RNA sequence: GAAGCGGCCACACCCGGCUGGCAACAUCCAGCUCCACUCCGAACCUGGAAAUUAAGCAGUCGCGGGCCACAUCAGUACUGGGCUGGGCGACUUCCCGGGAACGUGCGGUGCUUGCUU
RNA sequence: AGCUCAGUGAGGACAGAAAUCUCACGUUGAGGAUAAGGCCAAAAGCUCAAUUUACUGUGCCUUUUUGUACUAGGAUCAGUU
RNA sequence: UAGAGGUACUUAUUUCCAAACUUCGAACCUCCUUGUUAGGCAUUUACCUAACUGGAAAUG
């Protein structure tokens, strides 16, 4: 029952590229569908190849947690058919996928915002990393409740039927 | 024009012709100390004469 | 061109690198230090040959490189790039200086401007070494006593005990390889520590 | 494969954080300036009240420091409260309060001036109250927190804690959130207060409870004068000892009997 | 380029040891001192307010006055000729209950000790002092392991 | 034996295995008020108690890394005095004193201050 | 009061050696107006919030007494925020 | 300096170095103490302590 892998949480962001009122309007797009605020990204670097200051906001980005976060997954994948690449995953068994054509996830009225590509994240672990996070008696987790890479594949073809 | 800077060759000799210990009057320095200690003390004098 | 080395034999300063401070340096006269058949064994080459010098002064890069040269040809001459393996074990790190002068200003802000490098011998301190089979012991003898020739002072050839560059003699080394102890790298010995 | 961070060149040269940092228990920048006293007071005490709060208890003390370590002078824990009349939800905040009563009230019959210092203090020819400190510790200074539900107690219970400052403390905010399940959802009653349902204590009752409660906390405070403390503490090992006993130490003679029949499947014997 | 700065030629005066850096334990500030107190001073590099000078590191001093975080210590500097008082003041951080007189304070209740001790029996006295180590009685010693040490003959071993 | 509070601050740290939960510590469960996220009840905060020792924690194991200790290393390196000693010099015998380091070998891997069931 | 930096490792629509996001290791090598050297990790760094102690008045101490000062710094007392 | 092992870097090695490198660390130096030390008693204080038949300090 504690060693089940759950989602910890579903990280998005949205870079538009390049600066103004693509951003804002990036946030109603994290905004409508996370059911969230978004929290706004600034730069630490003037590009001028990019066309990027040192101190103006570049993106938009969002922390789901819950039932809210398994939710959209499930429509998320559903673009793909639920498929993704074996290399995705990470060495900690973390994964991530691209839906470009917005809308899709997703589904909206498009008027004054545009269509904006998404960077989804998920985030598998234990229970118990409660330990790493909190403040009082704060140390590091065992090396069993450690998710591995392979494990992880093993939870995504149980989980959603998926294929890889 | 351009002699010598210093020397230490018989500062040794001249300190030892007589490293007199200057001894301290009294352990006590009352232009420092707290005056708060200072001021109470002055207080114990004061009474017990009396 | 050069001062004669009279002049930078013996040490009367703090040793002086190269650096954040010393600045305006030339590269020294050796690139290469070590010739021959590099890629070899302890097994393969066991004699050794070695040049200790008999004095506590400077020793030039000008003195390390005809020292290489003149130890290289006779080698290859001999028996033709294939037993033996030249080591020199010198760096010159220090740097001398110069007051030039070359009217003028001398003697008053002396300090003077980099002229070459050197390297700080120790009395016994090996400063070359012929590593080789034991048909080229001969000619690796021969060698080093026309390398000493270029280098300041008196210095003696000797036939080292030990095997290789290793620190292990004869005796020592048949008595590890058995007991299986010490192991083999590349080139050279590495020991086992059994932790 | 890039570096490999921790090497022997980290280790010998990595300094360690001290202890209690370590397995993360005090601020040493709050301790340090909790104890210090001015060098023109000299060897005197000033005493601190610590008041940690784990899940279940609420711990509460009263602590002098000294060089060889802290000494508690009187302690108070919540799981002595069924005594008093709570008998269940032993870290609510109105039990964070109740653990600041005994530990004034305790503290105040030991040093004998329970009829001086009886209420709140809020100035001169009168005795001075006692100075006691909050130790909080790592626990976040929030306001309506249950470390001051702890301070809050100890002040009307007596002592004087300095600061800057009766709804959460004869159990309301508890009573309203039982409403909220029973009325609704019904349920979630069932898994929220399901200890509450077997006594069973009720929503109407938490208001009632706390404050016969305060009444035989200043009636009765201290408890328990157990001796010798010895004896007591033999007791304790036999009562509370495993079941399986742990682990113990293999002795030098038989770890190179294992080492060795390790060594004799990979060869090279036998040694050390 | 001599420099006569506050802080100068002091690269490892005030440097750390090695695995002693970060502030100190909190048992230092519960530390106590009196008047006439025999006191060391040396220095925590890490503590920058209420420093000594570089110059009274490594110095024993006698407490004249003491103040809420900080103790007045009188040093004997050797200026020029004489030996000068200097009346310092300094953080607790930086001072140490010297152990000069624990050898001296030792022996006057040891002494103390065996002066009642011979009266209470009483009987009489022998009286203990102190004495540098003096050449020995003339004693027999019979060994049973004698090695015969010599020169070996040299070789060069390289 | 467990817990709050600490003292010297690695014999206590770091990687990886194994054995334990009566109470206690904890994971954990839930989100309404106190208040909390420049987004998120993840944290912080508050109210729980269903099931677990998987993790933390506790004990223990490894020809483990590191740390600590003793013995060798070595009367070596260096060094304070002395010579109408040697040596073109550079440096260095000897006489009266003091005396390392790295390395290697074997051992060890926290000892308990005051209160509580 | 809260948080941890530099960097390395793997990931992630357009995305590239460099944009923003995520986890893991991370004794401090970053950063702290500038020279160089110390010092610092639930901070002295970075962020957020409220603020004016960069305040008033006299002695004292250190650098430095084989030469007393000014500069700079330090421990207090008496106030007040 | 120059090889071997891994995926130009990198893990262990090796030849040989630093007045403005230090994880160790001498010799030679330097500073303090060595006669009065333990108490007990009760006056003084506007100071310190929650409190005085306490602390701190000086008077006997």
């Amino acid at each position: 029952k504690l060693n089940e892998i759950r989602v910890a949480k579903l990280c998005i962001n949205i870079n538009p590229g390049a600066v103004g009122d693509q951003v804002t309007r990036a946030s109603r797009v994290i905004e409508q569908l996370t059911k969230q605020q978004a929290m706004l990204a600034r730069s630490h670097r003037t590009i001028p190849k990019f066309g990027i200051r040192r101190n103006d906001k570049i993106a938009a980005y969002a922390t789901i947690r819950g039932p809210k976060a398994l939710e959209i997954l499930n429509r998320a994948l559903q673009v793909h058919d639920y498929e993704i690449s074996g290399r995705c995953f990470s060495i900690e068994g973390n994964f991530g996928f691209g839906i470009k054509e917005h809308i899709d996830l997703g589904l909206k009225y498009d008027r004054d915002i545009g269509i904006h590509g998404m960077d989804l994240y998920v985030v598998l672990e234990r229970p118990g990393n409660r330990i790493s996070r909190r403040k009082h008696c704060q140390s590091r987790i065992g090396p069993n409740q450690r998710v591995k890479r392979e494990e992880a594949k093993e939870w995504f073809v149980q989980k959603f039927n998926g294929t890889l | 024009a351009k002699r010598s800077n210093t020397s230490a060759h018989n500062r040794s000799h001249q300190h030892h012709r007589n490293i007199h210990k200057c001894v301290v009057k009294k352990l006590w320095f009352e232009k420092g100390m707290n005056a708060k200690f200072l001021r109470n003390a002055r207080y114990a004098k004061a009474g017990q004469n009396k | 061109g050069r001062r004669p080395a009279r002049c930078y034999r013996y040490i009367g300063n703090k040793p002086y690198p190269k650096s954040r401070f010393c600045r305006g340096v030339p590269d020294p006269r050796i690139i290469r230090y070590e010739t021959g058949t590099k890629t070899a064994h302890a097994k393969e080459l066991p004699i050794c040959c070695r040049l200790i010098l008999l004095e506590h002064e400077c020793v030039s890069s000008e003195a390390l490189e005809a020292a290489r040269v003149s130890s290289n040809r006779y080698m290859m001459k001999t028996m033709g790039k294939d037993g033996y393996h030249i080591k020199i074990n010198l760096h010159p790190f220090h740097v001398l200086r110069i007051n030039k002068m070359l009217l003028q200003t001398g003697m008053r802000h002396a300090f003077g401007k980099p002229e070459g490098l050197v390297a700080r011998a120790n009395y016994n301190s090996q400063i070359m070494t012929i590593r080789t089979t034991s048909a080229g012991l001969k000619h690796a003898l021969e060698a080093l006593r026309r390398a000493s020739f270029k280098f300041p002072g008196h210095s003696r050839v000797v036939i080292s005990n030990k095997v290789g560059f290793t620190p292990y003699t004869f005796e020592q080394f048949k008595e590890l390889q058995a007991n299986g102890q010490i192991v083999d790298c590349g080139n050279h010995v590495k020991r086992v520590y059994r932790r | 494969s890039a570096k490999l961070v921790k090497n022997a060149g980290y280790f010998s040269r990595f300094q360690t954080k001290f202890r209690r940092r370590r397995e993360a228990k005090t601020d040493y920048v709050q301790r340090t300036q909790l104890i210090q006293q001015d060098k023109t007071k000299y060897g005197a005490a000033k005493y601190r009240l610590v008041a940690r709060i784990t899940n279940t208890k609420v711990i509460a003390q009263i602590v002098v420091a000294e060089l060889t370590g802290d000494k508690t002078v009187c302690q108070a824990l919540s799981t002595e409260l069924p005594k008093y009349g709570i008998k269940l939800g032993l870290s609510n905040y109105p039990a964070a309060y109740a653990t600041g009563l005994l530990v004034a009230r305790r503290f105040l019959t030991q040093m004998k001036l329970a009829d001086v210092f009886k209420t709140e203090i809020t100035d001169e020819e009168n005795r001075r109250p006692f100075k006691v400190i909050l130790d909080v510790g790592l626990a976040r200074t929030t306001t309506g927190a249950k470390v001051f539900a702890v301070m809050k107690g100890a002040v009307d219970g007596g002592l004087f804690i300095p600061h800057n400052v009766q709804y959460y403390i004869l159990g309301g905010a508890v009573a309203d959130y039982m409403r909220k399940l029973k009325k609704e959802s019904e349920e979630k009653y069932n898994k929220q207060f399901s200890r509450y349902v077997k006594a069973g204590i009720t929503a109407d009752n938490l208001e009632k409870i706390y404050k016969d409660a305060h009444a035989a906390i200043r009636k009765n405070p201290a408890a328990t004068v157990i001796a010798d403390k010895k004896k007591h503490a033999e007791e304790m090992k036999q009562k509370h000892a495993p079941k399986k006993p742990q682990t113990k130490k293999l002795s030098f003679e038989e770890k190179r009997k294992i080492l060795n029949e390790h060594l004799v499947a990979a060869g090279l014997p036998p040694r050390k | 380029g001599h420099t006569e700065g506050l802080r100068h030629a002091t690269r490892y005066l005030f440097a750390r040891k090695f695995r002693k850096h970060g502030a100190p334990a909190p048992s230092i500030t519960l530390r106590t001192f009196r008047i006439g107190d025999i006191v060391d001073i040396k220095v925590n590099g890490a503590l920058h307010s209420g420093m000594p000078n570089r110059v009274y590191h490594g110095a024993t001093g006698i407490v004249w006055n003491v103040s809420p975080h900080a103790v007045g210590i009188l040093v004997k500097r050797r200026v020029n000729n004489h030996i000068a008082p200097k009346r310092i003041y300094v953080r607790t951080e930086h001072v140490f209950p010297s152990k000069s007189k624990n050898d001296f304070v030792a022996r006057c209740q040891a002494n103390l000790k065996a002066h009642e001790e011979a009266k209470k029996a009483g009987t009489k006295i022998a009286l203990p002092k102190r004495l540098p180590a003096q050449p020995r009685a003339s004693h027999v010693v019979k060994p049973e392991l004698i090695q015969t040490i010599t020169d070996a003959p040299f070789r060069e071993n390289w």
